[PDB]
């Protein structure tokens, strides 16, 4: 139970960790990584243009 | 000769009595040539060896071979300057230090045909342009704002308007904005004797748009005599490189919005009325990016209001203290 389920877990990561260095190459990563910084500019420079309103001339 | 001992130091004597000296005129350099090599000076030392693109500032006219001025880094001191005839007399010695300097050749061909050196090897020819090595510049070096779209835009518009707000604020007691209309890319360095000089003239240029795009030099040049900067909003300057080689050669700050994707967010946000020149800020961004930076002395690269604003101002301030 105890060594068995060890086994398990250790054949399991290890699968799922190829499968991870596989599917690295193809760039999944990059579009997420890349959808957070135009996300986090978005407010910086949505609240610039709504502020800069309010200023007003 | 105890003449040279008394005249060595009657220079520095009349040069330090008045520290709060008014600076007369400005002018810029970009002839790298090193003042040490050569020791013709009326103070013996070492001179500063002053880079290309380098901005002095005159304050005294001692005499017509030198002068006194003053540069753009902090804690500056006072130096000696070369005439621009002076620097152009001592720019042809520097070819005749080689064995020749003109037509004839030394390719082992010595007492036959000596051929001196004619006008024509001299400073006399090349008058098609004869570009002075001293360029005039105001006191205070402008500033223009380009980016990050299309001037004027409604975008851009907004995006400065805030930029504009806390300098005028920061500043307060320092600083001048003000806003032209009139064009400025249609004005060169020199293109005649006289440019527009009457406005009845009733030729090609009578009617055309002259004598607005030079009035706006020396007026703004008063403004200047204060060394307080100075930043526009007119729509014309879209791109620096008709500005780099301009009388006015002005501080441009670079205000990307890094990814192209999100200029269409904000395009949307107001949703219609933005296709006039929509596709143009599809590229109009990029105009000023995939060109190399250099013209951009400082680079503003922040997505928000509020270190936007300390990065220029950290700049200015710094940029304050030079010329102090």
């Amino acid at each position: 139970s105890f060594f068995v389920l060890n086994l398990v877990l250790g054949v399991l990561s290890g699968e799922f960790s190829k499968e991870r260095e596989k599917a690295k190459a193809r760039g999944d990563f990059q579009k997420l990584r890349e959808k957070q910084q135009l996300e986090e500019d978005l407010k910086g420079y949505l609240d610039w243009i709504t502020q800069a309103e309010d200023i007003d001339p | 000769e105890s003449a040279r001992r008394e005249v060595e130091s009657q220079a520095q004597q009349q040069l330090e009595r008045a520290k709060h000296k008014p600076v007369a005129f400005a002018v810029r350099t970009n002839v790298s040539y090193c003042g040490v090599l050569d020791e013709e000076c009326p103070v013996q030392g070492s001179g500063v060896n002053f880079e290309a693109k380098d901005f002095l500032h005159i304050k005294e006219k001692y005499s017509n071979d030198w002068w006194i001025g003053r540069l753009v880094k902090e804690g500056g001191d006072i130096a000696f300057i070369p005439s621009p005839q002076r620097l152009e007399s001592i720019r042809l010695k520097q070819e005749q230090k080689a064995r020749r300097s003109g037509n004839p050749s030394s390719l082992s061909d010595i007492g036959n045909r000596r051929s001196p050196p004619p006008s024509l090897a001299k400073q006399k020819q090349k008058q098609a342009e004869h570009v002075p090595p001293y360029d005039v510049v105001p006191s205070m070096r402008p500033v223009v704002l380009v980016g990050p779209s299309l001037k004027g835009y409604e975008v851009t518009d907004m995006m400065q308007k805030a930029l504009f707000d806390f300098l005028k604020h920061r500043f307060d007691g320092r600083i001048s904005i003000t806003r032209v209309t009139a064009d400025l890319s249609l004005a060169k360095r020199s293109v005649l004797n006289n440019p527009g000089k009457r406005t009845i003239i009733e030729r090609s240029s009578a009617r055309s748009s002259i004598a607005e795009v030079q009035s706006e030099i020396e007026r703004i040049f008063e403004l200047a005599k204060s060394l307080q900067l100075v930043v526009l909003d007119a729509d014309t300057i879209n791109h620096p490189a008709q500005l780099a080689k301009t009388s006015l050669a002005p501080i441009i700050v670079f205000v990307k919005v890094s990814s192209p994707k999100v200029l269409q967010r904000l395009i949307r946000s107001r949703g219609k009325s933005q296709m006039k020149h929509l596709t143009v800020q599809m590229m109009a961004y990029d105009k000023l990016v995939q060109c190399p930076p250099e013209s951009f002395d400082v680079i503003l690269d922040e997505n928000q209001l509020e270190d936007a604003c300390e990065h220029l101002a950290e700049y200015l301030e710094v940029y304050w203290r030079a010329t102090h």
